[PDB]
């Protein structure tokens, strides 16, 4: 919820991958409440360019 | 169906409707606890709706015992007291032909 | 002025025994006897600093004060 | 006999009859029925067998 | 290892044909949340202060002193013995009227008993609980929520939590060694010889 | 020979709390009295 | 054109509308920062545009 | 965790809480002093932030 | 009707085809009332991945 709060408000400058099809970069961080919907760039920051 | 036992511990959960309820709810818990639901459902409400189902799964009810052991030996008697005898066709568990 | 609030320490403030407080104010009233100071001690668990009142952190406007 | 008070006591521990009333009250709105209905559709369903 | 659910059941999934299925279904979940403002915390976590000459060893010794002079530290310890001995003697009351329930000795098994239903054991365990609270003079919620599901016949208290990677603990609590239950077992043994 | 019976074993204390969690409701309105029971004692005896 | 999604939708930047907007803003951020605008407009209100 | 201190206590920055504070301030200054925020926000009010 | 009722709810998140001709996963459970319309993935769950 912290990580997808900054990643929410920067979507045009910095996009990162969201694994699940229902959620996107501009999805509100209140909804990121399941362990499987964690962004793969948040688990492994090496994945983010 | 089976004949009626003395109503002990194991002949109240051995029923096929106890098999049906305790596995449908066990399936519908991992539906709401899946990955795709959280676009609308919250972590609290995932933890709440799971709690509703696992209460519904574990409410002691005797209607599986009735439908397994008591209801055929009532339908077999109530068939012979109606003026119109029961017209009945056979059932089919997913055979399609 | 003549009046003022005495405060108790935050550790044992609200958990003080009333039998200990009655022995305090007896000694405080006898303390002003060394000066002739008749202390008008009140132990009603309410505030009164300058003729203004309280009750559980709610200000109590004395309607009788301003007729 | 058919008495829904057992499951009502079981669903009361997670009831939360206040707000965010979307999901759990819409269940018991069609699940409680103290004076809502008789249990006819159950026995009508047995009689059709 | 994200703790998705914390799981506690009244009925164990053993006598019920319920052991192989998932632990989210075999237990009940503690659904609670506290929506605390981060705006309130930042001007709290970066904002509090103490006085200069404060030493926490002296502060806490003065602070905790009026709350350890009381006897309430020992009250819940001597309710746990009563709660356990209410639980064993009501487990044993149900499992002796049942035929081959839990592993309890059954000295009254020569006596006739027919109605072994769920409301039968409910009218036993509540009759134990009402005759246990009256005997030991307590008005608390002893054994009352244990009959919530409607089945005191199968009642073993268990606790678990399901981690997200399929892991579980399932550390279930058995009852401890009883003393009044073994007295009742001795009273029931000398009953049959001296009816 | 005093006899001041107070202590339970750790197995007896953990048995009581599971039944205390059984007797409680599982919603957020029943665990709220517990988190504020300790929060009152946290405000009561604190340096901060 | 893309077919209709049946999932929860969020505003994304991969569309040709967003390709049109975020590249004509990127052109007029160049006109404002161009040499013809440099000598005329004050610098601190040139950053404001 | 640390054991209860035996001496007079003072506000200090060694703590992991302070390590959380002094590094999340250090990131959000780089948010303010980023190329994605330099061209938008005035230099007079970036250093105010 | 039970299988298709769930299959209606997850048309895009579980995008599976149904072997009955002219008909789709957005077809309700009220329609499936004839034996030639039962899905072959329902007949053989090995067809469902």
């Amino acid at each position: 919820k912290v990580f997808m709060a900054l990643a929410n408000l920067l979507a045009q400058p910095e996009p990162i991958a969201i694994g699940v099809p229902g959620m996107h970069q501009t999805t509100p961080a209140s909804q990121f409440s399941h362990p499987g919907v964690w962004p793969p760039g948040f688990l492994n920051p090496q994945l983010i360019n | 169906n089976q004949p009626l036992p003395r109503l002990t511990v194991a002949p109240t959960y051995d029923s096929a409707m106890s098999n049906w309820i305790s596995t449908t709810i066990a399936f519908f818990i991992r539906v709401v606890n899946s990955v795709n639901m959280t676009a609308t459902v919250n972590d609290l409400t995932r933890r709440t709706m799971t709690g509703v189902m696992t209460a519904m799964r574990q409410v002691k009810t005797m209607t599986p015992f009735y439908i397994q052991h008591m209801c055929p030996t009532e339908l077999s008697v109530l068939a012979s007291v109606t003026v119109t005898p029961p017209f009945q066709v056979p059932f089919t568990r997913l055979v399609q032909n | 002025g003549d009046d003022g609030i005495l405060l108790l320490p935050h550790e044992a403030a609200s958990k003080i025994s009333a039998d200990d407080m009655n022995e305090l104010l007896t000694c405080l009233r006898d303390y002003g006897q060394l000066f002739g100071w008749n202390y008008d001690i009140d132990w009603s668990d309410t505030a009164e600093y300058l003729k203004l009142y309280a009750l559980m952190g709610c200000r109590i406007p004395n309607t009788s004060r301003h007729p | 006999v058919l008495d829904p008070t057992v499951l009502t006591n079981a669903i009361t521990t997670i009831s939360e009859s206040t707000t965010q009333t979307i999901s759990p009250i819409s269940e018991i709105l069609r699940l409680l029925q103290p004076m809502g209905n008789d249990y006819a559709a159950f026995w009508k369903c047995i009689a059709s067998w | 290892d994200v703790i998705t659910n914390v799981l506690v059941a009244r009925v164990d999934p053993a006598q019920r044909g319920d052991a192989a299925v998932d632990i989210r279904a075999t237990h009940a979940t503690f659904a609670a949340a506290l929506p605390v403002d981060p705006a309130a915390i930042v001007v709290a976590m970066l904002c509090g202060q103490t006085e200069t000459n404060l030493i926490p060893s002296h502060h806490y010794g003065k602070a905790f002193a009026p709350l350890f002079a009381s006897n309430a530290m020992f009250t819940r310890n001597q309710r746990a013995v009563i709660t356990r001995e209410a639980f064993v003697c009501a487990r044993s009351a149900v499992a002796q009227c049942q035929d081959a329930g839990f592993l309890v000795p059954r000295p009254l098994d020569a006596l006739r008993q027919f109605d072994v239903t769920s409301a039968a054991a409910a009218e036993i365990m509540h009759a134990v609980n009402d005759a246990f609270k009256t005997a030991f003079d307590l008005d608390g919620a002893l054994l009352d929520g244990l009959a919530l599901y409607g089945d005191p016949r199968i009642a073993d208290l268990s606790a678990a939590y399901l981690q997200y990677g399929g892991n579980v603990v399932r550390e279930h609590v058995p009852p401890g060694p009883s003393h009044i239950h073994r007295a009742l077992q001795q009273v029931e043994s000398t009953f049959m010889a001296e009816m | 020979t005093i006899l001041c019976p107070w202590f339970a074993s750790s197995e007896d204390l953990r048995l009581q709390q599971v039944m205390h969690l059984v007797n409680i409701s599982s919603n957020t309105a029943a665990a709220l009295p517990l988190v504020e029971a300790l929060s009152t004692l946290l405000r009561s005896v604190t340096p901060l």
